[PDB]
RNA sequence: AUUCAUAAUAACUUUUCGAAUCGCAUGGCCUUGUGCUGGCGAUGGUUCAUUCAAAUUUCUGCCCUAUCAACUUUCGAUGGUAGGAUAGUGGCCUACCAUGGUUUCAACGGGUAACGGGGAAUAAGGGUUCGAUUCCGGAGAGGGAGCCUGAGAAACGGCUACC
RNA sequence: GAAACUGCGAAUGGCUCAUUAAAUCAGUUAUCGUUUAUUUGAUAGUUCCUUUACUACAUGGUAUAACUGUGGUAAUUCUAGA
């Protein structure tokens, strides 16, 4: 189509924003970023959507302009600004800090955390390569580049970055018996630990994922990313802890809490 | 006949008629940047080196 | 006999706009409804404010009369709601007069005869009037 | 899974890049200079990676028609070698060579009051009909062709030519 | 703060369904077969007109808009000369 696209239709948009059908005729498209744009959240979309502390557009992006928000330490003035998974967004006044992780329910959820855990962020390893003049670095998922990591870290590892200083401070191998996080497919919000991976030649590597109700399901690779060990994770969890209650298992604690 | 004339160590430009298209022959069949000698131009003229430089037909 | 009895809900202070955001339920059983401006000056006594810091809107009247609900905002200071208010609504409370302009179609006929001169025209209206006088 | 990433040697090159750019606040020091050293931006820039993409691409799946049974191939059809061109693979094109390739499991031709799909109507079940049209993909900007600029266009609220 | 240079955008959007029957398209693959402004993260101490040019880095020069003025054409977002 000639060029690169740069609207966004409503009814396109990855339907985990929650924008409502009859408000207009467009999303806020992703800029180009850190995460692939089915993978983002758009600062106006969790500041106007998710906080409801803007009412607008307008106020959006004169909430932005003033640097009262920033992104992995930065301000990021920009209303579409690819904001995505695990990053932590600060805003300095009113004191808070969020995590951007998607609930059970495969939707971006407000996570609110404190300063000390809001200084850091874990970066999935998406390549190891060698550099120019033979200098090894590897690639996180959101695109960062850490020069010199340590040479046992290898592909789907992943790494804890200090967030104020991009270095790397430890890693994770991706091994059987550890705690991971799906992060795609209808599987996306779900915790568990790894019980066995799968090889399967050619394409798509599979692994198999126990809920800590012993609820099992198996998943591609891709989709796989490591928080930590089993009962002690590097990342504070959401209110549920990724269990997926059943429909009706939902519905009588919706009762208790409301309908008694 | 219009003649769009400037003198461009002091930046000055006047536009003459000059007539008698039987003597405005040293104009013709000469391009832009040769020089044409100013006695048979006119008898104010005297002495003066003019370039042509451009103009504008009819239209 | 009146009994106006504003009752304000979902208060939210927002100092990032440097606001309070709120829904605003009015109950005004035997009368059509409350003006704007009332509702402004009630709510100045209400949070203490100077009741131009102070912006409803919405106010939707439920069917049958006697309840209405809407949005309001209490800023934390003039200036500062004249900062974050939109024209419109300033003008709605008289904070800020509406400006001269023509209408749209006047303005974009003016832009595009604008676009057909190159440079100031200064020069092109001294030429012209020098060839139109003969 | 690479003649991969890298790295080394020999040279080569209308020698690419390697900061003559801008705002704000302007501190600290010794050497009585308007000396030294100073922040935070901003713009820019070579490769790598990422991202938004694009291009090509594997397999399988389209309505009616035989009163369409053979089609393609001298004028590229099918394949090989080499080269040229391209961002790159490739008959994409060129030279030479071989005679291949498709087809009653319907090729090729013809028709469509055919853009495709998500879908819509009706429907016990199985089905039938519709889908120009709110989303996705494609194509076009009177009809053709050509091209500049640009990362990206064979663009048309760009240009050039013909009708 | 008009005008103008520079930069960026104008290849998005919106409209339509003429063409088009393994074509488009759909699901599923591939690039170990390529281009990629932009964002983001990294990344450049190596440069004696590209050597008798060690004849400025406390920082090179040239050439033009707008503008001033003289003009053409009935007419175009036409433009000539200085």
């Amino acid at each position: 189509a000639r060029g690169p696209k740069k609207h966004l239709k409503r009814l396109a948009a990855p339907h985990h924003w929650l924008l409502d059908k009859l408000s207009g005729c467009y999303a806020p498209r992703p800029s180009a970023g850190p995460h692939k744009l089915r993978e983002s959240l758009p600062l106006i979309v969790f500041l106007r959507n998710r906080l409801k502390y803007a009412l607008n557009g307008r106020e959006v992006k004169a909430i932005l302009m003033q640097r009262h928000v920033k992104v992995d330490g930065k301000v990021r003035t920009d209303t579409t600004y690819p904001a995505g998974f695990m990053d932590v967004i600060t805003l300095d006044a009113t004191n808070e800090n969020f995590r951007l992780v998607y609930d059970v329910k495969g939707r971006f959820a407000v996570h609110r955390i404190t300063d000390e855990e809001a200084s850091y962020k874990l970066g999935k390893v998406k390549k190891v390569q060698l550099g120019k003049k033979g200098v090894p670095y590897v690639v996180t998922h959101d695109g960062r580049t850490i020069r010199y990591p340590d040479p046992n870290i290898k592909v789907n590892d992943t790494v804890k970055i200090d967030l104020a200083s991009g270095k790397i401070t430890d890693f994770i191998k991706f091994d059987a018996g550890k705690l991971v996080y799906v992060t795609g497919g209808r599987n996306l919000g779900r915790i568990g630990t790894i019980v066995h991976k799968e090889r399967h030649d050619g394409g798509f590597d599979l692994v198999h994922i126990k809920d800590s109700l012993d609820n099992t399901f198996v998943t591609r690779l891709n989709n796989v990313f490591v928080i930590g060990e089993q009962g002690k994770p590097y990342i504070s969890l959401p209110k549920g802890k990724g269990i997926k209650l059943s429909i009706a298992e939902e519905r009588d604690r919706r009762r208790a809490q409301q309908g008694l | 006949m219009k003649l769009n004339i400037s003198y461009p160590v002091n930046g000055s430009q006047k536009t003459f008629e000059i007539d008698d298209e039987h003597r405005i022959r040293v104009f013709f069949d000469k391009r832009i940047g040769q020089e044409v000698d100013g006695e048979a131009v006119g008898d104010e003229f005297k002495g003066y080196v003019f370039k042509i430089s451009g103009g504008n037909d009819k239209q | 006999s009146d009994a106006v009895t504003i009752r304000t809900r979902k208060v939210i202070s927002n100092p990032l706009l440097a606001r309070k955001q709120f829904v605003v339920d009015v109950l005004h059983p035997n009368r059509a409804n409350v003006s704007k401006d009332e509702l402004r000056e009630k709510l100045a006594e209400v949070y203490k404010a100077e009741k131009d810091a102070v912006s409803v809107f919405g106010f939707r009247t439920q069917f049958g009369g006697g309840k209405s609900v809407g949005f309001g905002l209490v800023y934390n200071s003039v200036a500062e709601a004249k900062k974050f208010e939109p024209t419109y609504r300033l003008v709605r409370y008289g904070l800020a007069e509406k400006v001269e302009k023509a209408s749209r179609q006047q303005r974009k006929q003016k832009k595009n005869r604008d676009k057909k001169i190159f440079g100031t025209g200064k020069r092109l209206a001294k030429k012209v009037a020098r060839r139109n006088a003969d």
